[PDB]
DNA sequence: GTGCGGA
DNA sequence: AGCGCACCTAATTTCCTGACGGCAATCCGCAC
């Protein structure tokens, strides 16, 4: 009875992720004390040391390069860098903010009213606090860590702390007390049988005394300026909330070939990932051809499937048919 | 009771859209009043019977995402670009269209008229302020929830009126050189986003949102506006948006 | 070849004069993948007396060509080259284009298309224009938002000599300002615009950063010897807490509208931790860290001390507090 | 098969240091006892001593010429110098920030593993140290002085102290212990046996009371004054991680033409010294045409071209090619 | 999968 | 409590450096 995708068809994010705040502390007075981290200048003398076609290459070979940059590093006094930020959690049949036809809206909340039948989003939430846990919103500054503790609370009740150092970044784990108690809050907050949920996540990392801190770098064109320059939080440093996000949706273990390549992808429509540069899903099992052999002919498909067409429902965009003139 | 007044004290809001194709700086007004009208008609889906017909908008702080050259200017920011449905989909590199974003902390005041405004109404308020958004923007934290009297219970800030006479009152031969002139004698006011105008008539197109209602192709008008201190106003109507409709034209105005 | 080129020059030109259409609102100018030419052809009159600025009433003198693809794009590159604008002479021959014009075509006649060109029209809308939904009278109505050009190069150009707050976007590039299909876009593709920001004193920095936070004091009461399930009964770890809240407290200075209040839940929550429901006798509640220069209300701030023990700390504070 | 490099290959630093800060203390007390040390401003009348034009010459030759300059200098009091950094050691595998072709990461794997193989990064480490030995990190604070005193410490082990002023500066001491015990440790961080190592120096340099003290100075862009501008870490003064670093990367004796010029220079792509005005690696022995006569078409390259290679991957950069 | 067209 | 001066004025000259150099990658829909 339905031949195609609708007009118009638009979900919401249902992970929202805050902007992060950088400070510094001592890590046997982690508790009580802590001052702030910020952003400053510097320049630096090169050698032009680039690939270069061999006429222009004997003739700026001993050239000088000067640059423009800036940099963040902890004091002589601290050793530790403490980060905190926040998500909020909402429902995913509510997170639907357009749909044109009436009868592909009636489909698709019987589809999302099946899978609460059979693993009510417990799964999925299990890995996502797995993310939070293995602490991988720490991209560069994961390397070189005496101690990393994560300390997760949920309205008022803050629950027993991590180590993440015993983690791996490639397994999950489906078998620990606190990250069960809170994928359960979180699976029934995507259920629809609670209405919203804040998590409040604090990292406290041991790296050294005046080491360097690595923090989130902008995307802006000046044609004057070219240099790099690093995002400031109301006057101290930080990460954005894409990059947070980003490390939360690396969930995916369920593409065409897996077996060979053994680490997880994040969750996206084609399988895109910026790091190889080859598209994981091309084809048959992309998200499009799914979506259309779940709803418009209607098929019972492998869990996996499922679990990366709910795991594209959460992270949200528009998807909708190819737009005619 | 009927009529009251509630406000919604300090609101965080990150990452809200500052672009309207010829300023780049607070969100427009139709976006403010989104919200309000966005909060009635979820308020009167869960029984409880209100009716917003106002809102005023407080300014406590901001912040614009990019940086400040040496010469004074300001270089705004964008985030990197995914995925984006069209032909050229499955490639790695997306292409950069014109955005930009503004940080803000706002409180508001709502002129609600309904069967009973207690501070039950208030509660539900505050189980329904976090699922909205704010102009395309997160709602992070809030302080208080509460119910006003005189005009000394608002806190400190500076609100945002309409000044309309101060530009068809100057000199110039157009319309926009009555904008630059006005904005060159007074160093105050700032150039707003009020509404749309009408390009069409009004009739059924293929490809729209919601196939059952009624459309019209509009383009965006633009007015001036100034800032005034809590403690300088005179009444509490002379701070209150509100929503006007002729034929043609869809407007703001404080009136 | 050469005088052999000419020839493609000309035939390409005449075979799209026919999809360069008329227009003041585009709509590839918001996103570039939204299909087909959609797009307004405002001509109408002006007030000067409404107290709002749209197309039509400010003074914009020239129009716009938009082609949907960047291939059908000679027109707009013929109108605008002579040795004296190519669109001026078409309105007015001066045979100065004849004379040069007839030599190489003899079509000139089928040129002379630039003239009466179609305008633009609106006739559906897509997932990439904006589209929202405004209250009118008890119902709603579904609003189709479509970017002006011809204001946007208006703007620009009296902006560029004037003194007023402005800023310049520079996020598009040459092949998208070419795959709109508008001649006022690929000349301004980083265009200059007002700056409508609140006054400069509302701005975020760190001072306004660290006066929302507020300090701890660093001793776990429930280990320090001498204080029995709240309170404490010796009287020489006394100078340890004027220490304390002297060192942390120094110059952190703080007026009334940047303090945290006392609260009342704070001070029941503490008497639950350790038993009494009252407070018992002689003893008062007191912050180790105070509350005037910078401190929190909190139950790791908090100490039951005996009544005179109260007297001497607020007094010695008082002293190196001025 | 292997054809071309990828469109996207950058790694990152295997040798972090940190920034530099500059103390005064006393020789005979300098464990008990440490002061600030302060950059001041000086400003200077001068004379027109530069050469110009010979009509300008008659018309500016006697004329003032005022300047601005800051400078460091010592207490009346005081006698010694002393700065303090640290380092973080990475491993060589684990720092590969992009690569966008799965099998030549499996390649540069393999090439690494049979280099921990052969050498397990033991000489290439063992001239880190040297360096750290030689005090080749005081530039212009090196001449003049009467005691030089290097101290080394790895978590909570003070190792027994350097004597600086008699390891010349154009050989490589491999039969010292302390160096080969610091070396080990450094060697097996870069191979992957441990995966991070913390590193802290201390140098006392004698130089006299109220002698000069030359910090590191900050590049100025024209739309800024052309003053002299000095570096100031914390309030006081200090020196560059970048111009540390490029001391401890004085390691290349491998290059061509090095038995006419009998001296190490630092390691980069194209071999270019600045002290002597030439380039020593311009074309077949440079990083960019042997990581393509290792990798793309296999082939077993000598092991003084290996240990460049390799000296490279723990410096950093962007290797990219564009189609 | 190709080349195109302009500022 | 309740106050916290009236008058005048703040010099002149001669200048303010010479060199080199300021990255590589990527951000295009559409007819056919």
């Amino acid at each position: 009875t339905l031949k195609s995708r609708p007009e118009n068809l638009s979900f919401a994010r249902c992970l929202n992720t805050t902007e992060a705040k950088f400070w510094q502390t001592d890590f046997l007075k982690r508790h009580t004390f802590k001052l702030p981290l910020l952003i400053t200048d510097k320049a630096v003398l090169a050698s032009k040391g680039h690939e270069m076609p061999p006429d222009k290459l004997e003739k700026e070979i001993m050239d000088p390069n000067p640059q423009k940059s800036q940099s963040c590093t902890l004091s002589t006094e601290c050793d530790t860098l403490r980060i905190d930020f926040g998500i909020k959690v909402l429902p995913v049949k509510e997170s639907m903010y357009s749909c044109s036809d009436y009868n592909y809206r009636t489909a698709i909340y019987q589809k999302i009213d099946e899978y609460i039948a059979e693993d009510g989003f417990l799964t999925l939430a299990k890995r996502y606090v797995n993310n939070i846990a293995n602490a991988r919103f720490l991209w560069r500054n994961r390397k070189g860590a005496e101690i990393i503790e994560t300390i997760v609370t949920i309205e008022d009740k803050e629950y027993p702390s991590f180590n993440s150092k015993s983690f791996n970044l490639d397994t999950f784990v489906e078998d620990n007390a606190t990250i069960n108690e809170i994928a359960q809050q979180i699976a029934d907050t995507f259920a629809g049988k609670r209405e919203y949920l804040n998590i409040y996540v604090t990292c406290f990392v041991k790296i050294g005394c005046a080491m360097e801190v690595y923090p989130s770098q902008e995307m802006t064109f000046d044609d004057d300026d070219k240099g790099k320059k690093l995002f400031k939080f109301e006057g101290s440093a930080g990460m954005h909330s894409q990059k947070i996000n980003n490390a939360l949706r690396t969930i995916d273990t369920w593409y065409p070939d897996y077996t060979t390549y053994e680490f997880p992808i994040p969750v996206e429509n084609y399988g895109a990932a910026r790091s190889i540069g080859i598209p994981f899903r091309p084809d048959t099992k992309s998200f499009y051809k799914l979506i259309d052999r779940m709803i418009l002919k209607n098929e019972d498909l492998p869990i996996e499937d499922k679990h990366y067409v709910m795991a594209i429902l959460i992270r949200g965009g528009m998807f909708s048919k190819k737009q005619e003139k | 009771m009927m009529k009251g007044y509630i406000l919604l004290e300090k609101v965080n809001i990150e990452n809200a859209n500052a672009f309207n194709n010829i300023i780049v700086g607070i969100p427009a007004i139709t976006s403010f009043l989104g919200f309000a009208r966005a909060l009635e008609r979820k308020l009167n889906a869960k029984e409880i019977a209100i009716r917003i017909n106002g809102v005023g908008l407080e300014f406590h702080e901001y912040e614009l995402k990019g940086y400040k050259n040496k010469r004074g200017q300001y270089v705004t920011s964008c985030p990197l670009p995914g995925s984006i449905p069209g032909q050229n989909e499955k490639k790695l590199d997306a292409h950069i269209m014109n955005q930009a974003y503004i940080d803000l902390n706002m409180s508001f005041l709502l002129e609600v008229e309904g069967p009973h405004v207690d501070m039950s109404t208030c509660k539900s308020i505050k189980s329904t302020m976090e699922t909205l958004r704010i102009a395309g923007g997160i709602i992070r934290n809030y302080k208080k929830i509460r119910l006003i009297d005189t005009l000394a219970d608002i806190p400190y800030g500076y609100f945002l009126t309409l000044r309309q006479d101060n530009l068809n009152d100057a000199a110039g031969d157009d319309m926009l050189d009555k904008m630059i002139h006005a904005l060159q004698q007074e160093d105050t006011l700032v150039p707003i986003a009020v509404g749309f105008k009408a390009l069409s008539e009004v009739g059924h197109v293929e490809g729209q949102r919601d196939p059952e209602k009624d459309h019209c192709f509009v383009e965006s008008i633009f007015s001036l506006g100034g800032f005034e201190c809590s403690k300088i106003l005179e009444d509490i109507n002379s701070c209150l948006w509100r929503y006007k409709t002729e034929e043609g034209l869809y407007l703001c105005t404080i009136i | 070849p050469e005088e052999q080129k000419i020839n493609k020059y000309i035939e390409g030109l005449f075979q799209s004069i026919d999809k360069n259409h008329l227009a003041t609102h585009v709509a590839k100018f918001t996103e570039t993948n939204s299909p087909g030419n959609i797009g307004a052809y405002d001509i109408l009159s002006s007030d000067m007396n409404c107290g709002y600025l749209d197309t039509a009433n400010a003074g914009w003198k020239e129009p716009d060509i938009v082609t949907n693809d960047a291939k059908y794009k000679r027109p707009q590159g013929f109108v605008a080259m002579m040795s004296d604008t190519v669109m001026e002479h078409l309105q007015e021959d001066s045979a100065e284009l004849r004379h040069e014009m007839e030599e190489l075509t003899d079509k000139y006649d089928e040129i002379r298309g630039i003239l009466n060109m179609p305008s633009m029209q609106p006739y559906r809308t897509n997932q990439f224009i904006k589209q929202v939904f405004f209250p009118v009278g008890g119902s709603y109505h579904l609003l189709s938002i479509l970017p002006s050009t011809v204001l946007n190069y208006e703007v620009s150009d009296r902006l560029y000599r004037s003194k007023i707050p402005k800023i310049r976007l520079r996020l598009l590039s040459s092949n998208a300002a070419s795959t709109t299909g508008s001649r006022l876009v690929s000349k301004n593709k980083w265009p200059l615009v007002f700056q409508a920001l609140p006054p400069k004193f509302l701005e975020k920095n760190l001072a306004k950063a660290l006066d929302k936070e507020y300090l701890l004091p660093d001793i776990n009461i429930d280990e320090l010897e001498g204080v029995d399930n709240g309170c404490l009964i010796d009287e020489a770890l006394l100078p340890l807490i004027i220490d304390e809240g002297k060192r942390k407290g120094e110059g952190n200075y703080r007026p009334r509208h940047l303090r945290d209040e006392r609260k009342e839940e704070t001070v029941q929550a503490f008497l639950d931790k350790y038993g009494y429901c009252n407070i018992p006798v002689g003893y008062e509640v007191h912050h180790i860290v105070p509350l005037s220069q910078g401190g929190a209300d909190s139950i790791k701030n908090m100490i039951m001390l005996s009544i005179e023990h109260h007297e001497r700390v607020t007094e010695a504070h008082a002293s190196y507090f001025k």
